């Protein structure tokens, strides 16, 4: 009742 | 569980029977200091007449927690309430309750 | 530390002073690690 | 549908049947209504008695006879604020293992010719533990509490005590005695913190309200042949979700002599009188630097 | 199975392929091994835009931009201690909103001839809020932190800091300068709460180590012609879950001039580098009385 708890080219 | 040696003040061996106990008796109502010891198992105090202490000096390190069990051997008719606090790691001794 | 949270109450026929016995141990989740010899007790003699 | 839902019963579960030639509710007449909470019931009778098989709150637990001689206060166990009550907007700390555990305050002493004492809630708590400081630090505050007074005695002592939690336990004074002076409490008398007050008038409560009818209010006995503790599990009571700890007592903790302590003289004469109090579901909002006061 | 899994690198993602001829795993060979979160990682790069938004914590909001110029330290969002991790068996406290918060601590003078500052966590922190409240009553403690140091100048000033988070910055002293006396620093020097410790050499950050070589630790610039603050998402880094809070700093917050700060005359003489702080999934666990030290 609260909802706030390789190098490459 | 094992006697824990909180009242070790007697040294002499006619009044070593006296280590396995400590006196609990009737104050002024102030909140009175009944006793005090470290909760270290392995630490040179109280906890060296415990078989946890004993074992304990066998081995470096240490975890997981610790049952004192706080038996009264007073009379039936004797009546009264104790706060048993364990103060984690930093508080200094408590002055007060 | 043990505090008188109240007193020790008692009449008259018994003892003003009585005793607690402290019983120490370990719960389930209790551990030793790396044994090492003891030093709680230390002899400075030899064995006869 | 023709008319303001705006009375003061809107939101009730009693259905009104009433006459009302105006366009809002408020105007219409009062109409008809188309164990027991104020009866100081147990947690046998309030059906907790999964919540108090060992009381443990916190890191601190006592030890006492559960269930049939233990009381919930106006059958309400404490709760967090639910959305509907709750105004603030910002989101409340809930520290619950710091804050809500059982805190020793005194040690009164009980005497053949003793009064009684009263505390203020949560002003007993204002100045000591980590509720302490959350109440000094945050300026909305709601919680419950579960009241533990201890008085051990002898199988050979006598007496009982009225152990009652009075709401909105406001103080008055003798007015001179002459009843013409118009005096207010002091501020130690009002809040007297963890050491409480010893009542003057205990007959009136200090507050022209006789002692005998104060067993409506969520109450317990200390008869010493039969029970050495009383445990009041006390909700949080204000017509507001939250209010300043400060400036506020919810309730006021009334432990007097109904029947006066008796002994013969070998018993011990020192009777202490210990009150324990565990916040329950505490609920601090508004956070600002600290305040005493 | 006929071995004990006892070797350090059990529990780890990476296969060791190794010889043993004894019981235990750890006397075996060292064997094989079968963006960057050194590199001080931004929160594009974390892929923790969601969390960085608007950075809003507890009920203080600082305006600063966002994602790109914003470091997480070392790849790592502070988080909850979990159940494997965690050894303390007491549950712990989590306010979550009055010590999970932005403070402010101190408004340090950048000099021309500034040397640099440190501050040491959560000493600075230790005496001050509900934090410093909690970190006192508990003797475990365990948090990340959102370090957000300022420091703003005109576009006619210049100059940068090396903004850095150096975990266990052991303070060293200058041994009586020939090296010969076995110096150590003073509390005061160690932990100098939150107003800080000004560098006497920042050269070896008066530990002997290199400022230069600082930037592999969560480190972040204020080069004045780009950015004006400097902001570090500081994780808890520990070999334990939990540590005390007044006698073990998990890091040091060094804040030193890299590149002077200069002016021409006419100029506000006067540029402050304020240090903004908020600890992030506080965990606060063995509680008992208030301890300054």
């Amino acid at each position: 009742r609260v909802a706030d708890m390789n190098t490459q080219v | 569980e094992t006697i824990l040696e909180v009242n070790n003040v007697p040294t002499n061996a006619t009044s070593l029977m006296e280590r396995l106990r400590f006196p609990v008796s009737a104050q002024a109502g102030k909140g009175e200091l009944c006793a005090v010891f470290r909760a270290d198992p392995g630490r040179d105090g109280p906890w060296q007449s415990t078989m946890l202490g004993q074992l304990c000096g066998y081995y470096t390190q240490w975890s997981g927690s610790l049952e004192v069990t706080f038996m009264f051997t007073g009379s039936f008719m004797a009546t009264g309430k104790m706060l048993i606090a364990y103060t984690p790691p930093g508080g200094p001794l408590p002055k007060d309750r | 530390s043990i505090w008188y949270q109240t007193n020790y109450v008692v009449p008259i026929g018994a003892p003003n002073t009585a005793y607690i016995i402290a019983l120490a141990a370990a719960q389930k989740n209790f551990t030793m690690k790396l044994c090492k010899d003891t030093s709680h007790i230390l002899q400075t003699a030899s064995i006869q | 549908s023709h008319e303001n839902s705006n009375s003061a019963t809107e939101g009730s579960t009693i259905n009104y049947t009433t006459i009302n030639y105006y366009k809002d509710s408020y105007a219409a007449t009062a109409g008809k209504q188309s164990a027991a909470p104020l009866k100081s019931p147990s947690a046998e009778a309030c059906g907790y008695s999964d919540r108090v098989a060992q009381l443990t709150i916190g890191n601190s637990t006592i030890t006492t006879q559960a269930a049939a001689n233990i009381i919930v206060g106006y059958g309400e166990w404490p709760s967090y604020c639910s959305d509907d009550d709750a105004t603030a907007v910002d989101k409340p700390t809930r520290p619950d293992v710091s804050v809500n555990r059982f805190y020793t305050l005194d040690t009164k002493l009980w005497e053949k010719s003793s009064k009684g004492w009263y505390w203020k809630f949560p002003d007993v708590l204002t100045e000591t533990g980590v509720f302490g400081q959350n109440a000094q630090f945050h300026y909305l505050y709601r919680s419950g509490f579960c009241i533990h007074v201890q008085c051990n005695a002898s199988k050979f002592h006598q007496g009982a005590l009225l152990v009652a939690i009075l709401p909105e336990y406001v103080i008055g004074t003798v007015a001179g005695g002459t009843g013409t002076e118009d005096s207010h409490p002091p501020y130690i008398q009002t809040q007297p913190g963890a050491d409480g007050f010893e009542l003057q008038h205990p007959y009136v409560l200090d507050a022209g309200i006789p002692i005998s009818q104060l067993t409506v209010c969520p109450h317990q006995w200390i008869n010493l042949r039969t029970n050495n503790c009383a445990t009041i599990i006390v909700p949080y009571m204000n017509t507001l979700p939250f209010d300043s700890a400060l400036n506020h007592c919810n309730f006021g903790l009334l432990v007097v002599p109904i029947s006066p302590l008796d002994f013969d003289q070998g018993a011990t004469p020192v009777i202490p009188i210990t009150i324990t109090l565990a916040p329950m579901c505490s609920e601090f909002a508004g956070l600002r630097q600290a305040v005493t006061q």
